[PDB]
């Protein structure tokens, strides 16, 4: 049973995106596609660095975007996060 | 940051590519500290966001403590979890690995002899194997040899690799010996 | 003459590359004779010798010639091996050593850590002449030439790689040529690259497979010494069979984990020394004879050794082998003591190895 | 043939029991345990035939003087003296003791051997006791599996 | 095996509607869609 936990989170985190949950073929379909989504766009490290940043800023000086976060954090709203959808699905027309 | 926004947000202008190039050097040494998430934004759009990530803050990251606790939530989050608190506990842990990187920047404020013995083993085992042939001295084994004989021959074929093999005994003594001699 | 002797050498060398494997199975049949021919000896009767005992009155001669075909057939896997295997090995050293070079600068920007024998070995190839002898590249020197040349110095990256500035000037400026005859032995013997074949020889003796068949040559040269030593070649199967190699992968996969847990057993047992030496000392008594007795827990270190040895090796525990702890004012912590033994070594541990076996199979 | 043979000896018919596993499916679904992984159980078989012939090589050359096994002390019964013999005496009582060849063989309390030959039963029991039995019983769980 | 079976019915459920049978991402195509499906509009317990 270990083993298979262990098998299971290797090939969620290899098969699906963690913030989003879309699959790697989607982004595959660009080479390389889904290590640069999941390094470059939607990383969870940027997330944390972004929360640590906008605590460490003070608010008066918050951007519209960073108090938009800043409120949904405080009221413990979680729909800023992408769920389904991202800059590639959004834009898919005009970017390729 | 306004550079990288332009360029994500413009992909195929081809004056501005110009613009890239020039100013590549910038950007290469901005690149670590260039924070890129996407967001829900106001408008009902996905909205990428560009911030500063600190030196301090990728190093703490980059912690091996810190790695171990990712990949231990990580685990967790995927074994026991649901989708409904998954971004939840996603934050929980944001916070305290947040905390405990800037306790960690507060806080922290300001065999070889076994390889050269074997080099040295190797070099010296294998210079006497070699010896035989750099004093360029074997003139009287060709003296007594000029006598062509496929016997000879294939004597001197063996020779020359029991030869080897002896070199790599003594290579392998002389290991041996010096493991000793280090160790006691 | 030169020519021939080449072409005769040339032809022994393919020979024995070809027929390595075919010598390497000899070498099994060969020593599974010998050992079926050693299971029939004697102790005679002090100085007590070793005679081969049988009705027939060859197999004595037989085990003779099995045993000198046993050592020429090592010797030629030897030689099959170093014409065959090596080349591939020095292929792939120098491929990594040039690659490092190239696209890592590991003896330009970067040094070695001094404690990676492979480094530090590597650092002679390079000023060697023949370097891409086995690799097919040959402007490995040229790109790291055109790639550092101008940063870290072109006469230093040229003296770090052993090029000649004035070499190439005067094979492009106009000189006469005078001929020469490979059959001038001084000439050759001039002509080969010392430092080359002694960085060669340095990562064939490093060579792991070269020092297996070493041993293995060593065992069968000291079999003629004392027969017994041929039993060390039957060894040989685990790589001569891939079928058991699968069945030997059960208890490589987890080796880690398994002395781990020989570890923690060790430990435990050693916990359970303690207690039985300042408790239940008066129980080791191992002596039938009332007179004298054998007392095996007085001392700390044989208390360990009964317990690691006896305790362990028993089906149910120390409690097999002590005292009964019968009508004593110990008796339920004894009882205790012997249960919790039983149960954490013998049944938990045990079952630990058995399934970390199972584990590696499935 | 067996049927046949059985007229002139009546226990011939038992051989007609061997006939369940062809009989039952349910039977043949627990055989195949043991017979999908046929050729790997007998080479482990093999693999302990020749660790344990390594152990009769290495008492034999060192470890033969506790190899009495007669209570009493007039005639000694040597089962080392001879390699067959010791080979066979590793294979059979070695084998199928719980605890190894050191529960059937002398006790090496006070002897300058003591540490080697506590080694030789201590390595005895954990390979080939507690791993290769293990091994078997992994193959069946694997063929179950 | 009771092992396999449990995970195979966790993995069934989360994964496909009991209902129509439909998988979680055509749902999930809208954030919290298989869950607003399965609990609001395909519920068993809605059907009882
Ligand atoms: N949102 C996400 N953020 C980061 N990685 C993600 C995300 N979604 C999926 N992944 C995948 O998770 C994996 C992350 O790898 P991993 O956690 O082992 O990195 P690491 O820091 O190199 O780890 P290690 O400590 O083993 O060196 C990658 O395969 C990546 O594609
Ligand atoms: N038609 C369906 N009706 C209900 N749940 C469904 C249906 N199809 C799929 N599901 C999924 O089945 C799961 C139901 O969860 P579960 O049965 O554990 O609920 P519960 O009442 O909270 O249970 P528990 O007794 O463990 O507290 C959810 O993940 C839900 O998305
Ligand atoms: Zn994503
Ligand atoms: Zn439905």
């Amino acid at each position: 049973e270990l083993r298979d936990q262990q098998e299971q989170v290797k090939e969620d985190m290899e098969t699906k995106c963690f913030i989003c949950g879309i699959g790697n073929d989607y982004f595959d379909t660009v080479p390389h596609g889904f290590e640069t989504h999941t390094l470059q766009e939607h990383n969870l490290a940027n997330y944390l660095f972004f929360l640590m940043y906008l605590i460490n800023k003070d608010e008066t000086e918050h951007t519209g975007q960073e108090s938009y976060v800043w409120k949904m954090y405080q009221e413990r709203c979680w729909e800023f996060f992408p769920a389904g959808d991202c800059f590639r699905k959004q834009y898919e027309d005009q970017l390729n | 940051v306004l550079l990288t926004n332009l360029s994500e947000h413009m992909p195929n202008d081809t004056r501005l590519q110009t613009f890239l190039e020039l100013a590549e050097s910038v950007l290469n040494y901005f690149q670590p500290f260039l924070g890129r998430i996407e967001i829900m934004g106001s408008a009902k759009r996905i909205e990428r966001v560009y911030f500063e990530i600190s030196e301090s803050s990728r190093t703490q990251w980059e912690k091996p403590q810190v790695k171990e606790s990712k990949r231990q939530f990580i685990f967790d989050v995927v074994n026991e979890g649901g989708e409904k608190e998954k971004m939840e506990l996603f934050v929980n842990f944001c916070e305290d690995t947040i905390f405990e990187m800037q306790l960690a920047a507060q806080i922290s404020e300001s065999s070889i002899l076994t390889v050269r013995s074997a080099l040295f083993a190797l070099r010296y085992n294998i210079l006497t194997l070699m010896r035989m042939l750099s004093l360029k001295s074997l003139k009287k084994q060709m003296k007594k040899v000029k006598k062509m004989t496929v016997k000879d021959m294939v004597t001197a074929f063996f020779s020359s690799y029991w030869s080897i093999f002896m070199t790599l005994l003594h290579f392998v003594a002389s290991v041996f010996r010096g493991f000793f001699r280090i160790i006691c | 003459f030169w020519k021939k002797i080449i072409a005769y050498q040339q032809k022994l060398l393919n020979y024995f590359a070809r027929n390595f494997y075919n010598m390497r199975m000899l070498a099994l049949f060969v020593a599974f004779a010998i050992n079926f021919i050693l299971l029939f000896y004697k102790v005679s009767t002090i100085a007590v010798h070793y005679v081969l005992e049988e009705s027939s009155g060859y197999m004595e001669p037989t085990l003779r010639i099995l045993a000198i075909l046993h050592t020429v057939i090592s010797f030629f896997c030897i030689i099959g091996y170093y014409c065959l295997k090596v080349p591939l090995v020095i292929f792939k050293r120098e491929k990594e050593v040039a690659r490092k070079l190239e696209f890592d600068g590991l003896y330009i920007t970067e040094q070695p850590s001094e404690d990676d024998i492979k480094g530090q070995w590597d650092r002679l190839v390079i000023n060697t002449q023949s370097f891409p002898n086995n690799y097919w590249d040959k402007f490995v020197k040229r790109k790291v030439m055109d790639k550092y040349g101008e940063f870290y110095g072109r006469d230093r990256i040229s003296e770090l790689l052993g090029m000649d500035k004035a070499a190439l000037d005067f094979s492009d400026a106009r000189e006469k040529k005078k001929p020469k005859k490979d059959s001038s032995l001084s000439a050759v013997l001039n002509s080969i690259d010392v430092k080359y074949q002694m960085w060669k020889l340095g990562v064939v003796f490093t060579d792991n497979s070269f020092l297996y068949l070493a041993w293995y040559m060593t065992m069968s040269v000291l079999g003629h010494y004392n027969n017994f030593f041929f039993a060390a070649h039957l060894l040989d199967i685990a790589m001569g069979f891939k079928t058991l190699r699968t069945i030997l992968s059960s208890v490589t996969h987890n080796g880690k984990q398994l002395v781990l847990t020989v570890g923690l057993l060790a430990v435990v047992v050693y916990l359970y020394t303690v207690v039985a030496f300042n408790f239940f000392r008066k129980f080791y008594n191992k002596s039938e004879d009332g007179d004298t007795p054998d007392m095996k827990c007085d001392d700390m270190l044989t208390c360990y050794m009964f317990h690691m040895y006896v305790g362990v090796r028993a089906g149910g525990g120390i409690g097999d082998e002590i005292e009964d702890p019968a009508g004593d004012e110990y008796e339920i912590y004894r009882i205790i003591f012997d249960i919790t033994f039983f149960f954490f070594v013998i049944v938990i541990l045990l079952a630990i190895i058995q399934g970390l076996i199972i584990d590696a199979f499935g």
